[PDB]
């Protein structure tokens, strides 16, 4: 969607 | 029977996805996202098919597939939720993207 919440996937 | 030829390459397909040779850009679809511990507090809100490969064979396992293209339905629906969450500016869905080539090419060579 256009934000919402993004994944906590930032670098992993 | 004990998986129809149909479902005996699934779990073929899925066993590779699941492999180590997959894992380094995998891992987001073989088990559920920690959406608490991620922060994601409105993951469930978001995904109405929470689906992951884990899941997907679990299902298959308790035989409740018919067929393959039932498997290619989860295992498509588990990358499907991923580009619901995840805006295209994101790791899931590169990964995502690269995986489902894989798996897309997995299927096509897959008879039916």
């Amino acid at each position: 969607h256009n934000l919402l919440r993004i994944k906590q996937f930032l670098q992993s | 029977g004990k998986l129809s030829e149909q479902l005996k390459h699934c779990n073929g397909i899925l066993k590779e996805l699941l492999s180590k040779k997959h894992a380094a850009y995998a891992w987001p679809f073989y088990k559920p996202v920690d959406a608490s511990a991620l922060g994601l507090h409105d993951y469930h809100d978001i995904i109405k098919h929470p689906m992951d490969l884990s899941t997907v064979k679990r299902k298959m396992e308790n035989r409740d597939y018919r067929d393959a293209q039932e498997f290619a339905a989860d295992v498509r629906l588990m990358f499907s939720n991923c580009y619901k969450y995840n805006p295209p500016d994101h790791d899931v869905v590169a990964m995502a993207r690269k995986l489902q080539d894989v798996f897309e090419f997995r299927y096509a060579k897959m008879p039916d």
